[PDB]
């Protein structure tokens, strides 16, 4: 099936450099806009870079701008992040992600296992709850608070859902606060307006806690919300 | 042995019965009503990716995506509101003078002159489309495929045969055998419950996709007709052919209601729909234009007058919002 | 201390030439030349042949009619200032280029002291002003006869009489008729058929024709009600130079630019038919197009090049109109512009479409040779055909640009005698009007007719591949 | 000759059809196509607010 | 446009890219529409240079693809305009079979119908009177007059053969646009395959001098 594993994980020392590599394997590697996302050891996941299809088009997170560099090389399906001078706050887990864009696609639908490389005017999505006790059978609702009208004038309001299970990859939940993910329950339904969304869990059930992560894709960096962990 | 005989007496039968039930002259009914005046089209967007004549569209339920197969050896998938294309599919035999789309939006017939309505899938992992099925048993040669269901589809062959399949095992469940000719054209229902098919014979047939019997046999025809598209109530159909005569036949009154022709007009028809409410007629000429025919009086309201080369496809939108012409330029234009 | 003893008489003759004389007593000690009154008068009437180049002849006067026609105190005679000298010393060369200020004129300190009354100032000449019919009355020191003040040539070339001016608008009329004809039958011919006649080297061809066409029809924007004059002659009454000037109107720049333009497309789009041909010719036949990718990039090319050329004229302004020629073209009065924005493209033209056009004949001869099968005599027929067909353009084009490189070299030599030979006509003018004279060597038309049809021949040679 | 026999079966299956008369068949058409006038954006052009083209 | 709106744009240029990259590899290919009577002979020729049939063979750097259409039994005017802009029609003719039933009679009319089409106005003919060695000894047996009874000449193959070529090639009656090549298909030699290219370069130059503006 789909698999992403990345390798050039271990402990670096400070100012040294590294490179991270993605090797995709079981799907079109050379038509997916490949991402890396960073989650810091006890905090919510934070965009880093991005590679388009074909390498034409490239990003930056702003605080890794000029101090990263991106690479694919599409006839070997691998996905690399050459990282130089390293910081001592650059101590995370590193998910490789594919992206598709295109009309009704699914971005961001599978993610990486990463690997943990430890050292020694953008939108605020205030996802204000942080954790909530539930117990199984009931329905439970998220909110994630935007600062900035993520409508755009196509109709289209860019803001995704994530679930990440206690020590798993996070996996898409809804695609524009409508849309289910391919192949997850039906339980999920995301709902509200402009500057205000809602993730309106029904039914909730066992094996569905975790931290649930909303991001705005209207503008580059992408900026993950802070996390509503479900404890049960 | 004087068999044939007792069958001319039958359809003689036939042709006294639906003449003695006729009494309207529907002109004579629509005189009173009030003309559309003058409708004028102007073609919105130019979608511009093809490198060869294309054959066949095919409008997506959202009435955004459209699918046109071409003779390049390529059918690409268009977002009609910002000409993008969402998909490159690369098949395998060039030669296509068909292609459908489902009505879910998951899966994309394609099938041209080797026998094989091949399906493809959109909706997949892995990101590119793969063929899902090579539907083949016909004879002659893919001519329409319309999809019922993301399991079933029709395909009218050129082999005198319309064939209902199953997608998941490929196999003719039913197979519709009346016709004497190659079949032209086929168009499905509202209610996707009984299709017809249009023949070489200049003859289109009522079939029904249940049991399998052709229930009605509409002729008036001198040539062979080349489009079939039913009236959006489902108890009316125009029929293009190549005498420049398209025809609005009653599945009902079982007879032929009114005639589209002009007589500055020569060129064969290549594709009939009408409007959602069913007041103007599509018509795609080999004039390299589509004539707009006020489907109630026969006078002629527009002109959609853009292209170089005859047009082969035109699909209506499920919302009535836009229209699309495909002609042998390679460019296929959204009027409006 | 500006006056010196001399016995002067009561004067006889009471004008200055203009102004009337407010006093009663003068002396002729002042001229060097003058001793008597009568000869002061004779000195008098001989200056007066300064009423042309008004310029100088305003600011003369005063002190003109003062040295010789001076006002005694007493038996002591004045003596006009510096400052009236230094007034007509500077702008007033042209007597000291001629003939030369006399001693007696040339203010010397012991002849003109320094700070006294002139006593001249109440004589003023308020009738000052004439140029006769080789000059015009000029308000600008750009536009002027450069070798004189004030004064500036007229409209119509003086070089040129009438009947030269006739003749070259009536074969330039006959000759753009032809050349537009031609050019708008093969437009015709091409735009007749444009839903099949889209193939590119024929469509370079049918640019090339459309261009030429634009040029000639461009060249005959005269003969109308009042164009030419509106064109070629300014509003003070002389001939259009360093255009586009802030003041006068963009009456000709349009002219200039349109024909400008035309002419270095059509030459451009000349260059790339020629190689369009060649990179043909080497993949004739293996079905494969290279041009087909570059297509843009020809059209881009060809259609800044001109451009930016014409528009880096218009930024050094020295375009500038000709009565015979009835159009505003680059560089008639300085040369090396004309020379070099003009004979450079159509030289490098001439270089570049030479030898991609010996390079396609060359192919297209070895292709036979080269070829593995045999090519049967139908093809054979054509491609030699054709051969001859490129042998014969590539000729005529070479015959082209060699005529109008020595018509202008012709031009250059002869003008840099013929500017000389007009001054002195002028000079001699003056001369004889003071106290009949023709130029000594004026430009021959033939040589202006040969530069127009070497022009329009071209347009017409571009026409002929229609013709089958 | 059971081509023959087929086809005269179908013909035979075709004859007993309940026709209507065209009057009834024209009036429903009718009918149908001006209860639909309004929601045809073909017939009457609808401005460039709804209009995504 | 937004952050997706790009991204798709982007995707939407790079397969234009790939379609336009594969249109130009794929128009490099010479087109041979092969027509031609059942039983005429079609299989021998086919063979001898390597629904709808599509065999690719390479000669002299130049890539050929045969879509030999008659395994299929369908209305011809119908699907014929689909081939339209190809480079030739290779159309062979049995020639022993002008005793067997008239059946030359029918490769003429079958001739006559595909060579003034409306769509093949333009596209040169090559012809190939194959089996000629069948032809050559059934001449002693069955004169021509079977077929034609207007023949006025010798019994003999090298007349006959040069009468039935000369009797073919006047059914065009557009002489001046279309060219028609002829070849009596040699068994075991490779000159068929070299007639092939030689009659497909022949087309391509004109249509290459004509495509220059200069013919
Ligand atoms: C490539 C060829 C056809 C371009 C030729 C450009 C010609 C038309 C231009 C370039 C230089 C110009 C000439 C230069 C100056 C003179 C001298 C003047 O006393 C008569 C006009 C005449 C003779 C000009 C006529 C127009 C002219 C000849």
């Amino acid at each position: 099936d789909v698999q992403l594993v990345e390798s050039g994980g271990g402990l670096v020392q400070p100012g040294g450099s590294r490179k991270l590599s993605c090797s995709a394997s079981g799907f079109a590697f050379s038509s997916f806009g490949m991402h890396w996302v960073r989650q810091a050891p006890e905090k919510g996941l934070e965009w880093v870079a991005y590679i388009s299809s074909g390498s034409g088009t490239i990003y930056y997170a702003d605080t890794v701008k000029g101090r990263f560099t991106i690479s694919r090389d599409d006839p070997k399906n691998t996905l690399f992040l050459q990282m130089t001078s390293l910081r001592s706050e650059d101590t995370a887990m590193y998910y490789c992600v594919r992206s598709i864009y295109y009309y009704g696609s699914s971005p961001f639908d599978f993610w990486g296992q990463g690997t943990t490389l430890t050292v020694s005017s953008d939108i605020v999505m205030t996802q204000a709850t942080s954790s909530v006790p539930v117990t199984p059978g009931e329905s439970v609702s998220i909110s994630c608070r935007s600062s900035k009208s993520l409508l755009h004038s196509n109709g289209n309001t860019y803001l995704y859902w994530f679930l990440q299970r206690p020590g798993q990859s996070p996996q898409l939940l809804i695609y524009r606060m409508s849309n289910l993910a391919s192949g997850v329950p039906d339980r999920f339904s995301g709902s509200g307006s402009g500057t205000a969304f809602t993730l309106t869990i029904s039914r909730l059930e066992a094996e569905d806690v975790g931290v649930y992560y909303c991001m705005q894709h209207l503008e580059y960096p992408l900026t993950f919300g802070a996390g509503t962990k479900l404890e049960l | 042995d004087q068999l044939r005989q007792e069958a001319e007496q039958l359809k003689n039968q036939i042709r006294d019965a639906r003449k003695a039930c006729a009494d309207a002259t529907l002109s004579q009914i629509t005189n009173n009503i009030d003309p559309v005046g003058r409708i004028q089209m102007r073609t919105r967007r130019t979608l511009r990716g093809h490198l060869a004549k294309i054959y066949a569209m095919h409008w997506g339920t959202d009435s955004r995506l459209l699918v046109s197969a071409s003779q390049d050896g390529k059918l690409i998938i268009w977002d009609s509101y910002t000409t993008n294309k969402v998909h490159a599919i690369p098949l395998r035999s060039s030669w296509v003078m068909t292609c459908a789309y489902a009505p879910s939006g998951n899966y994309v017939a394609c099938g041209g002159l080797d026998n094989i309505c091949s399906i493809y899938n959109l909706k997949t992992r892995e990101g590119n489309v793969r063929v899902s099925r090579e539907l083949a048993g016909h004879t002659g040669y893919l001519s329409c495929c319309r999809f019922l269901d993301d399991n079933q589809i029709v395909t009218s062959s050129g082999d005198t045969t319309c064939a209902l399949w199953d997608i998941e095992t490929g196999q003719q469940t039913t197979t519709f055998t009346g016709h004497t000719g190659d079949v032209m054209s086929l168009s499905l229902a509202p209610d996707t419950r009984l299709f017809v098919s249009g023949a070489c014979d200049a003859s289109a047939k009522l079939w029904d996709v249940r049991e399998g019997m052709c229930r009605q046999t509409f002729t008036g025809h001198e040539s062979d007709i080349n489009a079939i598209c039913f009236f959006p109530n489902g108890n009316a159909f125009a029929t293009g052919s190549d005498d420049a005569t398209c025809r609005l036949f009653d599945l009902r009154a079982d007879q032929e209601l009114m005639t589209y022709s002009h007589d500055n007009i020569i060129c064969g028809i290549t594709s009939v729909s009408f409007s959602k409410s069913g007041r103007l007629l599509l018509a795609g000429y080999d004039d390299f234009n589509c004539n707009v025919w006020d489907a109630l009086k026969a006078d002629r309201a527009g002109v959609l007058a853009g292209h170089d080369n005859r047009v082969s496809c035109l699909g209506v939108t499920d919302d009535g919002m836009a229209v699309a012409t495909g002609s042998w330029d390679s460019f296929l234009k959204i009027w409006n | 201390h500006c006056g010196r003893a001399a016995p002067c008489e009561p004067l006889r003759y009471n004008v200055c030439l203009g102004s009337v004389l407010p006093y009663g007593a003068t002396s002729t000690l002042l001229a060097g030349d003058s001793d008597s009154q009568e000869e002061a008068h004779g000195k008098l009437v001989l200056w007066s042949c300064l009423r042309n180049a008004p310029r100088c002849w305003a600011v003369i006067q005063p002190l003109l009619c003062a040295v010789y026609m001076p006002k005694c105190e007493n038996d002591r005679v004045e003596l006009p200032s510096r400052t009236l000298c230094q007034a007509t010393r500077g702008p007033c060369a042209i007597v000291e280029r001629e003939r030369g200020w006399p001693d007696f004129l040339r203010c010397t300190p012991d002849r003109f002291p320094e700070g006294c009354t002139n006593e001249v100032q109440n004589i003023k000449f308020n009738s000052s002003g004439q140029c006769e019919v080789p000059l015009v009355r000029t308000d600008n020191p750009k536009s002027w006869y450069e070798d004189v003040e004030g004064c500036g040539i007229q409209c119509q070339n003086p070089l040129f009489t009438e009947a030269e001016h006739q003749d070259m608008h009536s074969y330039i009329a006959a000759f753009g008729a032809v050349t537009g004809l031609c050019t708008l039958f093969t437009l015709a011919t091409f735009v007749a058929d444009w839903r099949n006649s889209n193939r590119y080297p024929a469509v370079i061809l049918f640019y090339v024709n459309a261009c030429f066409f634009v040029g000639s029809i461009g060249w005959l924007a005269q003969f109308m009600d009042g164009a030419r004059r509106e064109i070629v002659c300014r509003a003070d009454g002389t001939m259009r130079l360093g255009e586009p000037t802030s003041n006068e109107t963009l009456s000709c720049v349009i002219i200039f630019v349109i024909v400008y333009y035309a002419l270095m497309a059509g030459v451009v789009w000349f260059v790339v038919l020629t190689y369009a041909w060649h990179t043909s010719f080497k993949a004739l036949g293996t079905t494969y197009q290279p041009l087909s990718g570059k297509t843009s990039y020809f059209h881009l090319l060809t259609w800044s090049l001109p451009f930016v050329l014409t528009v880096a004229i218009l930024a050094v302004a020295q375009v500038d109109g000709d009565s015979v020629s009835g159009i505003c073209f680059v560089g008639y009065k300085n040369y090396r512009y004309r020379a070099g924005f003009v004979l450079a493209p159509i030289g490098l033209v001439l270089i570049v479409g030479g030898y991609f056009l010996i390079r396609g004949v060359m192919t297209l001869f070895s292709i036979k040779s080269n070829h593995p099968g045999l090519l049967s005599e139908k093809a054979a027929s054509k491609i030699n055909e054709t051969m001859l067909r490129l042998g014969i353009f590539g000729f005529l084009a070479f015959g082209f640009v060699l005529i109008t490189f020595s018509c202008h070299f012709y031009d250059f030599f002869n003008q840099a005698e013929w500017e000389r030979s007009f001054r002195d006509y002028v000079l001699c003018q003056a001369n004889v009007t003071c106290g009949d004279c023709e130029i000594k060597n004026r430009p021959s038309l033939l040589v202006e007719k040969i530069n127009l049809f070497a022009m329009f021949g071209t347009g017409i040679a571009m026409s002929t591949w229609v013709w089958t | 000759i059971a081509q023959a026999r087929k086809l005269v079966e179908q013909l035979k299956m075709e004859a007993n059809i309940d026709r209507i008369k065209v009057s009834k068949a024209a009036a429903d058409l009718m009918a149908y196509c001006e209860a639909h006038a309004k929601e045809d954006p073909l017939l009457t052009p609808v401005p460039a607010s709804e209009n995504p083209f | 446009l937004s952050a997706e709106d790009k991204a798709a744009v982007e995707r939407s240029k790079m397969i234009d890219r790939n379609l336009r990259e594969d249109g130009e590899k794929a128009a490099r290919e010479v087109k041979l529409l092969l027509l031609g009577a059942g039983e005429s002979g079609k299989s021998t020729i086919v063979k001898q240079m390597k629904g709808i049939v599509e065999t690719h063979f390479t000669f002299k750097d130049l890539h050929f693809k045969m879509f030999d259409v008659g395994g299929q039994r369908s209305e011809r005017k119908k699907w014929i305009h689909c081939f339209e802009g190809v480079t030739a029609i290779i159309f062979c003719v049995a020639l022993s079979d002008y005793d067997l039933v008239n059946r030359m009679h029918e490769s003429m009319k079958l001739f006559d119908s595909i060579c003034n089409n409306k769509w093949f106005t333009d596209t040169s003919i090559i012809l190939f009177l194959n089996k000629k060695d069948l032809f050559e000894e059934k001449i002693k047996k069955s004169p021509l007059t079977i077929c034609y009874p207007e023949y006025a000449g010798s019994n003999t193959y090298e007349e006959a053969a040069a009468y039935i070529q000369c009797q073919f090639e006047d059914l065009n009656k557009r002489k001046d646009t279309k060219e028609i090549y002829t070849h009596f298909t040699c068994a075991t030699d490779t000159k068929n395959v070299q007639f092939v290219f030689d009659a497909v370069t022949d087309v391509i130059i004109k249509n290459n001098l004509k495509d220059c503006g200069l013919f």
